[PDB]
This record gives C-alpha cells, sequence and structure tokens, in this order.
C-alpha cells in the first residue's frame, strides 16, 4: 500500500525524514572516533592513561 | 459507537473526507481534521433512482 502525502496537511501526518546511526562498543581495532591528538608513551611512573 | 447514513450525488463522495471544501464539504457535511475511524460507500443506483 501507498502513502498520500500532501502538503495540506496538518502536522502529525505530513511526511519526515528520519536517519538513525547504530554504534557497538565492543573489544576490536577502532578504527573511527573524534578529533584529538596522542602523547608519548611513558611508563613505570603513576600515569593517568 | 457513532453511526449515520444519508444520500447525495456521486460527483460529491471523494469530497467526503476531512481537509476538503467546497459544495458538499461546507454546505452539507464537515468532519474534523483529527478525525479517526472508517468510511464505507457503495453504489446504489438501481434502488434510488
Amino acid at each position: 500500500r501507498s502513502y498520500g502525502f500532501r502538503p495540506t496537511y496538518g502536522v502529525g501526518h505530513q511526511p519526515y525524514r528520519v536517519v538513525v546511526l547504530s554504534f557497538e562498543l565492543l573489544h576490536a581495532p577502532a578504527t573511527v572516533c573524534g578529533p584529538k591528538k596522542s602523547t608519548n608513551l611513558v611508563k613505570n611512573k603513576c600515569v593517568n592513561f | 459507537v457513532y453511526a449515520d447514513s444519508f444520500v447525495i450525488r456521486g460527483n460529491e463522495v471523494s469530497q467526503i473526507a476531512p481537509g476538503q471544501t467546497g459544495n458538499i464539504a461546507d454546505y452539507n457535511y464537515k468532519l474534523p481534521d483529527d478525525f479517526t475511524g472508517c468510511v464505507i460507500a457503495w453504489n446504489s443506483n438501481k434502488l434510488d433512482s
């Protein structure tokens, strides 16, 4: 069956456009994430890794 | 449960719907914008003419 979109319809029957994103936070080689820069790897000291 | 019945001409049958205006949607029969339910119609030429 088909829809019957028309501009004269009121809010609630008008067509809307929707996009939904999906994530999954498992243990795997990461490929995409936010903008940040790394730092030199220190060792044998108490740091906030 | 609401029920109603009346006789009209065929040319003004498609006009029986929310959001319509004109000959039958303004002088004879009007329905609200948030209407819910169903609409039933059939031909009755052989017993009403």
